[PDB]
Formats: structure tokens, C-alpha cells, sequence
């Protein structure tokens, strides 16, 4: 378990010493962020109907009276040059919001606990993560343990014994075609069917699909080797 | 999960067929490519959307063609072979429930058509239906359908025994609460309420955008032909000036509409991936997560941009 | 020897899965996934 | 036994009431003592 996540940690690094294009959903946020800014310069270059885009150039020449007619077209061209940059970034600035209130959920129940939540702390069962900070920005490495190599049982609802059924406490019923096994849902590890692995309900006419197999009495050896030492103390008695 | 992607020749808007409306647009330099990055970067993710919601699943499942479920029939919310798309019957419900350029508007098509989404939804669906929740979180391990509900009793905090002595009753109440989603979603109108309002604005919004060109904006016409026709150019520019202004906060009034409704359909979008996640590759603890009651699995369906989850709960 | 292609985009590979009234595939192993995630 | 733990006497408990719990270890024993019994009064014959 250990090796295996030394060499996942591995992969990481390696991945990340490797491809230029990871963190795409950082550089976006710095990419809209810079060519908003880049777009706002631009609009200063633009006439709106003014005889020229540069102040100086419509001070120098017009007098205050010609002027304040193209003054004004650029004050109005502008004025919601910036009203759309400010629209756009009030805008954005809610889709960052939304991430940053993600990823301080993502801190409090992937870091700061074990999620049992499907797909929130990675693809598997969340395991513990790990956090590591990126240019305006959280990276989560997420451990997960991934189940991997499956067998094909047969399997049943319950046991039937004494004409008593029987349900596993924790598990499920297997066989591996001959024998029959309780064992823990998430990975193979059977034992035998005892009366500390499963809890009886009803008779066996009420389950649909219930199968015969032996339930397990840890106390009846215990009880009969004890029989055994009763009868010889008996016998060795029929010695006087 | 998603709304109609759109884009718009802003030149053609704003100046159709006019060579002096063009050279005049000129003067306000990137006021329609921002526009133009404006309405793609909508469109870009409602793909985004859609596939976060839909594309959760590694490989294609298909059912077994025996439906040895112990009585669980999920018939109704499984793909039906003899139609063109393979949607479920409940899926072809969804789907009849909510009903959908010379001004240089135009509408573009998703990524992944109607028949990808349902086959994305099918494969849920099977996975679901033959495995549990194991297909989320590894490689799909197969349980029987009773079995795996029996865990999901364990899940609810109830004993697995209960479910196996009422299997066939626990079986006919699905097969019965199935049967009354189909009867409200064929009789109700307003069930798909929520899908047919994000068409309606689609609409709206597109029928306001087009309905303005015929405004004046205190110009002498809102016609180029005939401020073109009539006046010389030294006058002509300024009627057209005033529509150019009017129409160019036209766009920006739209475009800012659709930015603002699309922040509301990606947080949708969002919830609808939880969703998918949490209620359907796994099974929620979350109260009220996965419908009212202790909810124990849940089967989505794809509907006209959105999907549908049929959450199945102990009551 | 190069060229743009265009096909139609496959969603995943097909599975059929195994399922019966009475088997259960039950993992034997485990593997340990370490996975990133990034946030704005 | 097997449905319950034990904690501490009764008197700390707030309501706390009076009730039989059943061992399945006491009977599965007093069968055994009655097998034992009756093994000893037929050794008493010979
Ligand atoms: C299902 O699992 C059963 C439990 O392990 C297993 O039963 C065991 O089978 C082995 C042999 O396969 C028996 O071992 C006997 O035979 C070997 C080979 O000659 C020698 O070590 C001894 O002779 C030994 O007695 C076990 O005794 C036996 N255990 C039980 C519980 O009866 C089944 O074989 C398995 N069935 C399959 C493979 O489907
Ligand atoms: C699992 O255990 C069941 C309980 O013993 C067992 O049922 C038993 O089946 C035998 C064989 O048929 C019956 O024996 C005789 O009785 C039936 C009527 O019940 C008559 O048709 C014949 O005389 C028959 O030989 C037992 O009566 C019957 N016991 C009960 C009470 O059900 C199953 O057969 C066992 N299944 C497996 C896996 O073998
Ligand atoms: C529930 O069980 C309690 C524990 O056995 C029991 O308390 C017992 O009550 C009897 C009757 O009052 C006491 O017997 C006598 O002894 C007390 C002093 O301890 C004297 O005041 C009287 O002579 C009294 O009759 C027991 O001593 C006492 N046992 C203990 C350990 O305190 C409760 O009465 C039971 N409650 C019910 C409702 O049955
Ligand atoms: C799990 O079972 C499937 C199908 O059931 C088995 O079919 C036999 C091959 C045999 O294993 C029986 O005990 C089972 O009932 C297996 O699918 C088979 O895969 C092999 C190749 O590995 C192929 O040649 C067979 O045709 C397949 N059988 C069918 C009916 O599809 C599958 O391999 C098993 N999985 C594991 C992990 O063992
Ligand atoms: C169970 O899976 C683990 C890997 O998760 C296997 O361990 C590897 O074994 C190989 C040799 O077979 C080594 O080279 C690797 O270094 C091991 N993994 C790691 C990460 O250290 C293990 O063999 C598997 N067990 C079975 C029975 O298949
Ligand atoms: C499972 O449900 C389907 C419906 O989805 C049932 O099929 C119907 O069966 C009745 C009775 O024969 C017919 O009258 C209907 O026309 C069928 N409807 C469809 C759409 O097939 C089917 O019988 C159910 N099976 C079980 C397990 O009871
Ligand atoms: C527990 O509730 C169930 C319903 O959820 C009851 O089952 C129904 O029983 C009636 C007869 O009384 C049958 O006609 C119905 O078909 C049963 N339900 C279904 C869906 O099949 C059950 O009787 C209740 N048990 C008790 C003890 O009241
Ligand atoms: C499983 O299905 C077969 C038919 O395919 C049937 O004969 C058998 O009785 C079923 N077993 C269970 C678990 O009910
Ligand atoms: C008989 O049992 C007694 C103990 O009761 C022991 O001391 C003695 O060695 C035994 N002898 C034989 C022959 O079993
Ligand atoms: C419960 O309420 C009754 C009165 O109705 C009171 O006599 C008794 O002491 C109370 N017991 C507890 C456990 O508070
Ligand atoms: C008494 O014990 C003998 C063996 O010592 C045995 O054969 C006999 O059946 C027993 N009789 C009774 C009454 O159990």
C-alpha cells in the first residue's frame, strides 16, 4: 500500500515535469484576466465618431467650443468601454466565486476529513487528499484505494440450516463452486460460515434464492471435546 | 444542464447589407469580436456542461439480455430496441413534454447529439442496474439486482434480512411507483416546467434581439435604404450613427443577458453532475440530497437540454 | 502521408456486463490511486 | 447479551428500568450439566 503510493506520488511529479498544458484551468483565469485588460487599451484607440482618437489632437486643433462635440463622443465611447469591462469582470468574477466556495469545500471534507460522497474526492474510494497551492489557485491530490482484480463467485441471499435462514453480520455468502465462504463486500477475504459471522431470521420458505450449506457452532467443539473429557473421566471411574 | 448555444454576425445585425454602416462600425473598434468571444466562451461550455453530467462513465455497459432482476422491472427506464434513437420509454415521454438569420443570429448544434446523450444515459443505467455503485468507483463488478438492493437497505441503516422477506412486495411497490411517474409525466403539463422556461428564454431573448432593428432609435428611419436614399452623406451618417448606437447596446444588452443566464444554467449544470455522482454512482447520506425520504438509488433520463433523475427512496 | 480526418466521436468502450441471479464478481487486490485536481 | 454491551452500574443512568437479560451461554451450559447428571446417575448402577 505504501509502495503503491510512493509510485502514484511518482507519476505525479512525472506528469507534471512532463506536459506543458496541466494546469489549463489556471492560465485561462490569467488569459481572460490579461486579454480583458488588452482589449480595454484597445478601445482607447478607437475614434466613437470623433475626428481623432487622442485628446491632444482635438485640443490642439478645435477650440473649446468645436471641441467639447468630439470630446464628448469619446467620453461616451469609452465610459462603456469600461462599463462592459466592469460587466464582464463582475460576471467573471462569480464563476471564480463559485470555485473558490468549491474548493473550500473541497479543503474541509476531502483534507480535513474522508468523504464518503461519490466522485468529490477523485474516482475510487476517497481515501485522504492532500493539498498544494498553484498560481491563484488549489491543486487536491486525491488518494483513493481502487478495487482491481475481480473472480467470479456464486452467491446466495441467505444460508438455510436448522430450517433457519441465515444473513451475513458484515459481508456476503460466495462459493467457489463447491465450498461455501462469507467475506467482506469490497475485497476477497472468505471465512467459514459461523455463527459470529451471520444473524438467522424466519425459515427457509420465506427467501427467495436461499441455499443449504453447514452453519458453524464455534461452541459445540469447545462443548463436545468437553463430552469426550466427561466420557473418559466416566470410563477411567468404571476402573474402581 | 445546457441552453442553446448562439452566435452573431455582429456586422451583419447591426449593419446587413450596408457598406456605409460597415465603414462606419469601423470607428468602435473591438466592440463586436468581444461580442463574438463573449457568446463563444457560452457555447464552449454548455458542451462542458453537458459532458460533466453525462460522460461519468468509463465504458459503454449493456444489460443482460435475461432480466433475472428477482422481480425489480426496469423495462420502463431501459432503452427500447425498435426506435430510431434508443431512448426509454420514459425518456420519450421527457422528450415530447417540452416543446422548441437574416439578421445574422444564428443557432449551433451541441457536440454530442440527442442519441449520445442516451447513450451515455443508457450505460449509467446498466452499470447501475448490474453492478451498484462499484462501476464509480473501479471497473464494473457484477452483484445480483436483490443482493445489491440488500446493501443498499444496510446503507439506510436497515437490517438486509427485511428486504429479502418483502423482496417481491419491496419489487411490486418500484414496479408500481415506476408506473405513476409515466401516468404524471404523460397527463401534467408543468412536470418539465424548469426545461420548457430555459427554451422559452432562449426565445424570448432572440424575439427581443430581432424585434429591435425595427426601432428608430430617434433616427429618421430604421431603415438604412431610406436614410441612404433620402439625405446626403454628411446627414445620412448620422441617422445611421443612430441606429449603429442603438443597435450596437442592442447586442451588448443581449450578450450581457445570456452571460448572466448562462452563470445560472452552469450552476445547474453543476448540481445536475453532483447529482450524477452522488445519487447515481453511488447512494447519498446527504438528507435531502436524493429526494425526500432515505434515498436508496436513482436512474437518470435525458430530456430536451437537461436530464431527469427517477430517485428512489425508503419511506 | 498526414491529413484532417472527421468522424463521428465514439463515447466509450462497449461492455456487456456479466450479470446473473446468483454470481458476484468480488475484487482479490486493490490498487492505490493518487489523482489531481485543479481549482480556481 | 449478544444484543447489548455493558457500561458502568444503573444508578448514573437517567431512567433507567428493570428487565431479565437472556445468556445463551447459561442454558447451553445447564443442558450440559444435565448431561453431565445423568452420565453420573448411571455410573451409580455399576
Ligand atoms: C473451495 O475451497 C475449499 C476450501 O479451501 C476447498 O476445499 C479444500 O480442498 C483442498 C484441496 O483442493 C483440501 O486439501 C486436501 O487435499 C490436498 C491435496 O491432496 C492435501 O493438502 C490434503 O489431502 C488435504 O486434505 C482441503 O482439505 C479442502 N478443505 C475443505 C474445507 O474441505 C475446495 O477444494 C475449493 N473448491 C474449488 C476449488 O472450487
Ligand atoms: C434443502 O433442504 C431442504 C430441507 O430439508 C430440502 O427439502 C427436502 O427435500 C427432500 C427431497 O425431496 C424431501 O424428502 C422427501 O419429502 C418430499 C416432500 O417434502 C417427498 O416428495 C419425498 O418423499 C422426498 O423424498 C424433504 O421432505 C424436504 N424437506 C423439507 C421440509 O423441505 C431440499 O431438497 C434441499 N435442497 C437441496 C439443495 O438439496
Ligand atoms: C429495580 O432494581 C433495583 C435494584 O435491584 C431495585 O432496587 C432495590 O429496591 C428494593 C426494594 O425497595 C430494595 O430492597 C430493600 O433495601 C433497601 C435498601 O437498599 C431498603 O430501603 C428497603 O429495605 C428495601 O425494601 C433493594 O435494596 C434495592 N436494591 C438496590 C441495589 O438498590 C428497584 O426497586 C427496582 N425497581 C423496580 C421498579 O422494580
Ligand atoms: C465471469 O463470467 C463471465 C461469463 O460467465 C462464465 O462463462 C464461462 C467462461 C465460465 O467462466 C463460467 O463459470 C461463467 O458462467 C466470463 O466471460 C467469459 O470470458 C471468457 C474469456 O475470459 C470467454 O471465453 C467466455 O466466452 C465468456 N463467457 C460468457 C458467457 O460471456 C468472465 O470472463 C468471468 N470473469 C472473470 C473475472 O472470471
Ligand atoms: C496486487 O496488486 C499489487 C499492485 O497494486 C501487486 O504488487 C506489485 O507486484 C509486482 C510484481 O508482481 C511488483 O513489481 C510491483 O512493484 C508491485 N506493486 C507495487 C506498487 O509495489 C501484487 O502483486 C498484486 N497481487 C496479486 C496476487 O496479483
Ligand atoms: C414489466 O413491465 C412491462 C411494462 O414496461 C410489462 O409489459 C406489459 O405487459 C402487459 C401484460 O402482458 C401488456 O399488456 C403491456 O402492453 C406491456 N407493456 C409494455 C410496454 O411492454 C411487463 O409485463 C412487466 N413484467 C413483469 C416482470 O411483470
Ligand atoms: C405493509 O405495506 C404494504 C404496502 O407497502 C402492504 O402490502 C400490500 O398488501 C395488500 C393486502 O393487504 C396487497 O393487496 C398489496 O398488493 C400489497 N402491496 C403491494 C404493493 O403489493 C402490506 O400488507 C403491509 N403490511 C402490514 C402488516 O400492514
Ligand atoms: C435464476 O434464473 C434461472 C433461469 O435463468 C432460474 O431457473 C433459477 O431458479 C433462478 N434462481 C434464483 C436465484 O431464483
Ligand atoms: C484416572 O484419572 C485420575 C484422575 O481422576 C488420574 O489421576 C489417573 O492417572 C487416571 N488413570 C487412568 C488409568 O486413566
Ligand atoms: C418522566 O415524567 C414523569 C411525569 O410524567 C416523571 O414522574 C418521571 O420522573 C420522568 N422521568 C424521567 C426519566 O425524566
Ligand atoms: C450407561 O452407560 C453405558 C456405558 O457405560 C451405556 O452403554 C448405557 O447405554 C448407559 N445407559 C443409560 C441409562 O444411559
Amino acid at each position: 500500500i505504501a509502495n503503491q503510493f510512493n509510485s502514484a506520488i511518482g507519476k505525479i511529479q512525472d506528469s507534471l515535469s512532463s506536459t506543458a498544458s496541466a494546469l489549463g484551468k489556471l492560465q485561462d483565469v490569467v488569459n481572460q484576466n490579461a486579454q480583458a485588460l488588452n482589449t480595454l487599451v484597445k478601445q482607447l484607440s478607437s475614434n466613437f465618431g470623433a475626428i481623432s482618437s487622442v485628446l491632444n489632437d482635438i485640443l490642439s486643433r478645435l477650440d473649446k467650443v468645436e471641441a467639447e462635440v468630439q470630446i464628448d463622443r469619446l467620453i461616451t465611447g469609452r465610459l462603456q468601454s469600461l462599463q462592459t469591462y466592469v460587466t464582464q469582470q463582475l460576471i467573471r468574477a462569480a464563476e471564480i466565486r463559485a470555485s473558490a466556495n468549491l474548493a473550500a469545500t473541497k479543503m474541509s471534507e476531502c483534507v480535513l476529513g474522508q468523504s464518503k460522497r461519490v466522485d468529490f474526492c477523485g474516482k475510487g474510494y476517497h481515501l485522504m487528499s492532500f493539498p498544494q497551492s498553484a498560481p491563484h489557485g488549489v491543486v487536491f491530490l486525491h488518494v483513493t484505494y481502487v478495487p482491481a482484480q475481480e473472480k467470479n463467485f456464486t452467491t446466495a441471499p441467505a444460508i438455510c440450516h436448522d430450517g433457519k435462514a441465515h444473513f451475513p453480520r458484515e459481508g456476503v455468502f460466495v462459493s467457489n463452486g463447491t465450498h461455501w465462504f462469507v467475506t467482506q463486500r469490497n475485497f476477497y477475504e472468505p471465512q467459514i460460515i459461523t455463527t459470529d459471522n451471520t444473524f438467522v431470521s424466519g425459515n427457509c420458505d420465506v427467501v427467495i434464492g436461499i441455499v443449504n450449506n453447514t452453519v458453524y457452532d464455534p461452541l459445540q467443539p469447545e462443548l463436545d471435546s468437553f463430552k469426550e473429557e466427561l466420557d473418559k473421566y466416566f470410563k477411567n471411574h468404571t476402573s474402581p | 444542464v445546457s441552453m442553446t448555444k448562439t452566435s452573431v454576425d455582429c456586422t451583419m445585425y447591426i449593419c446587413g447589407d450596408s457598406t456605409e454602416c460597415s465603414n462606419l462600425l469601423l470607428q468602435y473598434g473591438s466592440f463586436c469580436t468581444q461580442l463574438n468571444r463573449a457568446l463563444t466562451g457560452i457555447a464552449v461550455e454548455q458542451d462542458k456542461n453537458t459532458q460533466e453530467v453525462f460522460a461519468q462513465v468509463k465504458q459503454i455497459y449493456k444489460t443482460p439480455p435475461i432480466k433475472d432482476f428477482g422481480g425489480f422491472n426496469f423495462s420502463q427506464i431501459l432503452p427500447d430496441p425498435s426506435k430510431p434513437s434508443k431512448r426509454s420509454f420514459i425518456e420519450d415521454l421527457l422528450f415530447n413534454k417540452v416543446t422548441l438569420k437574416f439578421n445574422g443570429l444564428t443557432v449551433l448544434p451541441p457536440l454530442l447529439t440527442d442519441e449520445m446523450i442516451a447513450q451515455y444515459t443508457s450505460a449509467l443505467l446498466a452499470g447501475t442496474i448490474t453492478s451498484g455503485w462499484t462501476f464509480g468507483a473501479g471497473a464494473a463488478l457484477q452483484i445480483p439486482f436483490a443482493m445489491q438492493m440488500a446493501y443498499r437497505f444496510n446503507g439506510i441503516g436497515v437490517t438486509q434480512n427485511v428486504l429479502y422477506e418483502n423482496q417481491k412486495l419491496i419489487a411490486n411497490q418500484f414496479n408500481s411507483a415506476i408506473g405513476k411517474i409515466q401516468d404524471s409525466l404523460s397527463s401534467t403539463a408543468s412536470a418539465l416546467g424548469k426545461l420548457q422556461d430555459v427554451v422559452n428564454q432562449n426565445a424570448q431573448a432572440l424575439n427581443t434581439l430581432v424585434k429591435q432593428l425595427s426601432s428608430n432609435f430617434g433616427a429618421i428611419s430604421s431603415v438604412l435604404n431610406d436614410i441612404l436614399s433620402r439625405l446626403d452623406k454628411v446627414e445620412a451618417e448620422v441617422q445611421i450613427d443612430r441606429l449603429i448606437t442603438g443597435r450596437l447596446q442592442s447586442l451588448q444588452t443581449y450578450v450581457t443577458q445570456q452571460l448572466i443566464r448562462a452563470a445560472e444554467i452552469r450552476a445547474s449544470a453543476n448540481l445536475a453532475a453532483t447529482k450524477m455522482s452522488e445519487c447515481v454512482l453511488g447512494q447519498s447520506k446527504r438528507v435531502d440530497f436524493c429526494g425526500k425520504g432515505y434515498h436508496l438509488m436513482s436512474f437518470p433520463q435525458s430530456a430536451p437540454h437537461g436530464v431527469v433523475f427517477l430517485h428512489v427512496t425508503y419511506v | 502521408s498526414q491529413s484532417i480526418i472527421a468522424y463521428t466521436m465514439s463515447l466509450g468502450a462497449e461492455n456487456s456486463v456479466a450479470y446473473s441471479n446468483n454470481s458476484i464478481a468480488i475484487p482479490t487486490n486493490f490498487t492505490i490511486s493518487v489523482t489531481t485536481e485543479i481549482l480556481p
